[PDB]
């Protein structure tokens, strides 16, 4: 232990601090990768394995949720090779039958968690207060290093590893360099190597930590695990008596995988269960699909650890916002504030059409406003009317302020799709010619799909333009 | 129950309100469809501090509390109807879900607190009048 506490130490000394800015971005995160591997290359790994293949415990979990009253009709447990583990229907399902839930006292929630063999530290440790998702993750490990505990036919499911972030190679990672994705895998990897050497002080220190089962054994491995475990399969419930809302991880849910759709999922707080109905009809023989929800590919690949391709509601970011160097400045924060809006934001240019939201529209029809137009904005009782159209495509402020409208977002676009390192025929040469392993796919393809978005609303915003100044010219 | 009450004050739909509420009136936005009356007895929820995109509504349509995930408090058309023209309303949060006009007055809530309430619906998307920044209500 005491290599242990001498590096864990350092860590957290050296990722406590703040960001050294752009120039040494690269720089912070190998050297607390290096660190953090120094650190894992000492330990065992996993403190508790099992001997069996994954798939030889789904019998175990299929026994103990049936004894509990959930749904364990119509559908089993398959291998699909292209996503690995998921339902498959055995009998037919037809679009929005119910076909699974989950009673409460399968779950493992925070709630729970609270009365547990954690309790006593949970109710003195501000993380672990103020963060759902790591108390969540400690519950999830006291209960794996308890023999006896209740979960265990569920928690000898969860697979070993992870295809987040958390797990990738430094050369995967390196795929990603300059896209806007990586600022999020860098904090990402941060804030999980902050939290371990944290933590791995507090067990061995913290008197409450005295009858934890972790108290022999924490490892990285075990705290990386945890936390991916929770955060890719994490949903929301209501509490017990609906008075507030907390994280939990539920058994014989978390095997559905990803398609597109409405969200078919929901807690059913009278029968104290969680519920599912199915989201497309399903013959026997099919895999089973839910909808995770309207998330971006840069939070599908950091978040939930893989790259879907036919997202419709991708997005990239965008900051805009008025200079305090104008002119104008009060008066545009005026129309602005009354409008609802921020004077400076992240707004984002989104791959489907249209490419810009109201808001962005709205904040730019004033980004580019001039001072009489201002005034017809800010004086008279009509000033209020006129506010309220500026998100309606339908009622530009002039030609003028269209045109320049959109000349200022094509440029920006053009910038911002200027600043990465290849092009789009380069990026799709490699996917296709390449025997690139499951990571670097994903860190290529999200970087690609990055640039797409961005040549589409740099498109988008040239025709505009010419539209517009069209009009102008009758 | 089709209302958010903190401290000595009850947050409602504007449209739902009642004469009573209008009697008690303390602050109103018709652009937000909110208004705000007093109570004589104190509250139990919390107006979240929390920059969050995601949390659970009550749809009473549907029974069920709805994870959602949410686009920020911009600008967004509304659809005439009987209580309002057609009109854009200002600090609405979106989200893809399930919205009938019987679920008016439904709350969102995450694990920090109240976050808005069902303000605008219909056609796949949920929109709530945004209530975080009204902190006087603490
Ligand atoms: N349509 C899809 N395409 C690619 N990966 C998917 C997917 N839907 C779900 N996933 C996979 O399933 C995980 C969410 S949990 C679903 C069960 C999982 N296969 C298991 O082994 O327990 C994700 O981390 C990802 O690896
Ligand atoms: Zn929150």
């Amino acid at each position: 232990p005491k290599e242990i506490l001498n590096l864990t130490s350092e860590l957290l000394q050296k990722c406590s601090s703040p960001a050294p800015g752009p120039g040494k971005e690269w720089e912070e995160y190998v050297q607390i990768r290096t660190l953090v591997e120094k650190i894992r290359k000492k330990q065992k790994g996993l403190s508790v394995t099992f001997d069996g293949k994954r798939e030889d415990y789904f019998p175990d979990l299929m026994k103990w949720a049936s004894e509990n009253g959930a749904s364990v009709e119509g559908f089993e447990m398959v291998n699909f090779k292209e996503e690995g583990f998921g339902l498959r229907a055995t009998r037919d399902i037809k679009a929005e039958e119910l076909f699974l839930w989950v009673p409460r006292k399968l779950l493992m929630t925070v709630e729970s968690a609270k009365n547990s063999v954690l309790g006593p530290l949970y109710s003195q440790d501000r993380i672990l207060q103020a963060m759902g998702n790591i108390a969540l993750a400690f519950h999830l490990l006291c209960e794996r290093a308890s023999p006896n505990s209740f979960w265990q036919p569920y928690i000898q499911t969860l697979p070993s590893e992870y295809d987040t972030p958390l797990y990738f190679e430094e050369d995967e990672v390196r795929y990603l360099q300059s896209t806007q994705a990586i600022h999020d895998v860098f904090s990402q990897y941060k804030n999980t190597a902050r939290q371990y050497a944290y933590f791995y002080k507090v067990i061995q220190t913290h008197p409450h930590a005295n009858k934890l089962p972790l108290k022999d054994s924490f490892t990285y491995e075990d705290y990386r695990w945890a936390v991916s475990s929770v955060m890719t399969r994490q949903n929301q419930i209501p509490t017990e008596d609906g008075s507030r809302v907390t994280l939990a991880l539920i058994p014989l849910w978390d095997m559905c995988n990803h398609t597109n759709g409405l969200i078919t999922t929901g807690y059913n707080l009278e029968d104290d269960r969680c519920e599912c109905v199915a989201l497309q009809d399903f013959r026997a023989g099919e895999q089973i699909y839910i909808f995770y929800g309207t998330r971006s590919n840069a939070e599908f690949v950091i978040h939930s650890g893989f790259f879907f391709d036919n997202n419709s509601h991708d997005r990239v970011k965008i900051k805009l916002g008025v200079s305090k160097s104008d002119r104008l400045y009060a008066m545009k924060a005026e129309v602005l504030a009354r409008a609802g809006i921020p004077t400076s934001s992240v707004f984002a240019l989104h791959f489907t059409e249209p490419p810009i939201s109201a808001q962005l529209l709205a904040f730019l029809r004033v980004f580019c406003m001039t001072e009489e137009e201002l005034k017809e904005h800010l004086l008279g009782d009509s000033a209020i009317d006129r506010i309220f159209t500026l998100g309606n495509s339908e009622f530009p402020v002039s030609w003028d302020n269209e045109v320049k409208l959109w000349t200022f977002l094509e440029d920006r676009a053009s910038l911002l799709l200027k600043t990465y390192k290849t092009t789009i025929e380069e990026d799709k040469s490699v996917l296709k010619n390449h025997d690139l392993s499951v990571r670097a796919k994903m860190a290529i393809k999200l970087r690609l799909g990055e640039k797409e978005i961005l040549e589409k609303a740099v498109k988008s915003a040239a025709v505009n333009r010419e539209y517009y100044r069209q009009q102008m010219e009758e | 129950s089709g209302a958010v009450y903190v401290g000595n004050y009850r947050v409602v739909n504007r449209h739902l309100a009642t004469s009573a509420d209008w009697q008690n009136c303390v602050w109103e936005s018709y652009n937000r469809d909110l208004l705000v009356s007093t109570t004589t007895a104190h509250g139990c929820d919390i107006i979240a501090r929390c920059q969050c995109t995601t949390g659970v509504y009550f749809c009473a349509s549907k029974n069920k509390h709805y994870p959602i995930s949410f686009e920020g408090p911009g600008l967004v058309e509304v659809q005439e109807s009987e209580y309002y023209p057609r009109r854009y309303q200002s600090h609405v949060l979106l989200a893809a879900g399930f919205s009938e006009p019987g679920d008016a007055g439904g709350i969102l809530r995450c694990e920090h607190g109240v976050i808005g309430i069902v303000t605008m619906g219909g056609e796949g998307v949920v929109g709530f009048a945004d209530i975080r920044d009204l902190l006087w209500l603490e």
